[PDB]
């Protein structure tokens, strides 16, 4: 076959060429690094704090961001069924801490639907967004 | 005798081809499991460059966090008309400098360049409709579009390409062996009018042809007609991240010294190449097109991948 | 379920878990330890599948753990922008949804 790849197009051939003729260019003009560091992805937020710390930062948090919220009984403490108001107005979520190490806690962040298998996470995205921000505030 | 047998197997291979595109959805040609990278609106326009280049894309989806609605495509063309606005108003450095997503359409507005009606499919549907769709994109990106079966609200799936389909198709149907037809003999490509431009010429002609002839890309010829380099709209992105308020009178050929040491090439062929060969290198390399050279290697034509879905999709 | 924005008494007021304490008869005490499917080590290996399948051809395109689904998923504050993400079915396959929002 005649499929080829031109040479001239190539950057070490095309910048060997312009300093060739003489052009300044070719000296002070550099390409473009583009270091994309490898990010390091985890579910939800750390926090140093201890259990009812914490637990007490995120509802304080939530208040001020005018969410709403289930009384939570003996067996589930340490988990929050709350609404936020943001066609279906009132978003659900869960949100649940866990332990990591002896001084080392997670905060879990679920969506849990809409109240009154193709789906769009970016309102949730959003509102943990608000949420992540005013607790990284208090703190 | 022979000139009968290539025939006949090319057009068997061309319905089988079609066949398929008519059997599968849009969805089918989505990963198992893969990212969608979305950017709201009130980011800052030199900061989504930057999400672009550090995740190896060139478009992303833009999401209101006001309206909870999706705000279309960022593309290269957004970037055009960004380099064109500063280009024409280079007292606002600051403004362009602190320009928000979501401003766009004011930058728009101040160059009085379209609105562009973007187009959509919805995945379920067959692929060979969302094919029809593509040869009027000319950023070669169209979303894919479902509903919310809770807040009934319209959703970005994913954004296909039209790189993406004629590498699903190739590695689908290897059929395409059979299409040993001389490109040349099928009239598939495009000779008359040929948009160029030399090594000398200021950047921001080369730009402006961009727009202006509603073209993905620009050849760079010498003098005598030699095929040296290209200019792709792809290249802006870099541009605009090595300094704007620098390279305003800066040529074509100063500015391709920004391109990455990783850029893959420019591809060519000639007249008397196949599509056989052409869906090969397609299935292994991203190639967006294949400029036409004669036996000395001036510059006669260009074959885009929507030149080669069209041929797919009507024939010649 | 009812729905207010009263503050727990357990959060607020130390005679509730003191209570707690005293009226002893374990586990609901204390938050439950971390699943092994939510660790950091296996979402990016998630990930650099991912990656590897692209850039360098290498394997199988990975399928996430269905407990991992609608949860946050975050990383590090870098340039002032928050990017969070959360792993999605759509129909019988899997879509991170990937935002990029600016913060303060
Ligand atoms: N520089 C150019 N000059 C003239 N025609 C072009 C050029 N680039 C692409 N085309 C043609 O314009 C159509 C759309 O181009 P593209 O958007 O690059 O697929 C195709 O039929 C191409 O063959």
């Amino acid at each position: 076959s005649t499929v080829s790849i031109l040479p001239t197009s190539l950057p070490q051939i095309h910048r060997a060429n312009m300093l060739a003729q003489g052009s300044p260019a070719a000296s002070k003009i550099s390409p473009l690094v583009t270091k994309k560091s490898k990010t390091r992805w985890h579910f939800g937020i750390r926090s140093r704090s201890y259990p009812l710390d914490v637990m007490g930062e995120i509802y304080i948090a939530l208040k001020n961001l005018g969410a709403e919220w289930a009384k939570p009984s003996e067996e589930d403490l340490w988990t929050i069924k709350l609404r936020w108001k943001y066609i279906p107005d009132l978003m659900k979520m869960v949100i649940q801490l866990f332990q990591i190490e002896t001084n080392n806690y997670l905060v879990d962040f679920k969506f849990d639907g809409w109240e009154s298998s193709t789906f769009s996470a970016y309102p949730f995205l959003h509102l943990t967004t608000k949420l992540i921000m005013e607790l990284a505030v208090n703190s | 005798d022979s000139q009968e047998k290539v025939s006949i197997e090319q057009q068997l291979a061309v319905e089988s081809i079609r066949k398929f595109l008519n059997s599968k959805t849009s969805y089918d040609v989505l990963p198992v499991s893969y990212r969608l990278i979305v950017l709201d609106t009130s980011l800052l326009v030199k900061k989504s460059l930057n999400v672009l280049l550090q995740n190896s894309i060139v478009s992303a989806p833009l999401w209101d966090s006001k309206t909870s609605r999706f705000a279309g495509l960022l593309t290269t063309t957004d970037f055009i008309n960004v380099i064109q606005y500063y280009f024409s108003n280079p007292d606002k450095f600051e403004l362009v400098d602190k320009l928000q997503l979501d401003g766009l359409k004011d930058i728009e507005r101040a160059l009085g360049v379209d609105q562009l009606d973007t187009a959509s499919i919805h995945p379920s549907r067959p692929l060979f409709e969302a094919c029809l769709k593509m040869l009027e994109s000319r950023s070669g990106r169209i979303p894919l579009i479902d509903q919310d079966e809770e807040t009934h609200r319209e959703i970005v799936v994913s954004v296909l390409t039209q790189y993406r389909i004629l590498k699903f198709v190739a590695l689908n149907c290897r059929e395409t062996h059979f299409l040993k037809i001389p490109i040349g003999d099928l009239n598939i490509i495009t000779q008359d009018n040929m948009k160029s431009c030399q090594m000398t010429t200021p950047v921001i002609d080369v730009i402006q042809m961009l727009t202006q002839g509603r073209v993905s890309s620009v050849p760079i010829i010498d003098e005598n007609g030699y095929l040296i380099n290209v200019y792709e709209a792809y290249d802006v992105l870099g541009l605009i991240k090595g300094g704007i308020y620098n390279d305003l009178s800066l040529s074509v050929g100063e500015a391709l010294m920004r391109r990455s040491d990783d850029f893959e090439g420019v591809y060519t062929c000639t007249k008397n190449d196949k599509l056989s060969t052409i869906m090969d290198n397609i299935r292994k390399a991203r190639v967006h097109r294949f400029f036409v050279v004669d036996d000395v290697g001036r510059l006669v034509g260009v074959l885009t991948l929507s030149d080669i879905l069209k041929y797919i999709l009507l024939g010649s | 379920m009812e729905y207010t924005t009263d503050i727990p008494a357990v959060f607020t007021d130390p005679s509730v878990m003191e209570r707690y304490y005293y009226t002893l008869d374990t586990s609901w005490l204390t938050p439950p330890q971390l699943p092994p499917q939510l660790e950091n080590v296996i979402l990016n290996k998630y990930y650099a599948t991912q990656d590897q399948f692209n850039e360098n051809n290498s394997g199988a395109l990975p399928i996430p753990n269905h407990v991992v689904l609608n949860h946050l998923v975050t990383s590090s504050i870098k340039h002032n922008t928050l990017c969070v993400a959360s792993i999605v079915r759509y129909k019988q396959k899997y879509v991170t949804q990937i935002l990029y929002t600016p913060i303060e």
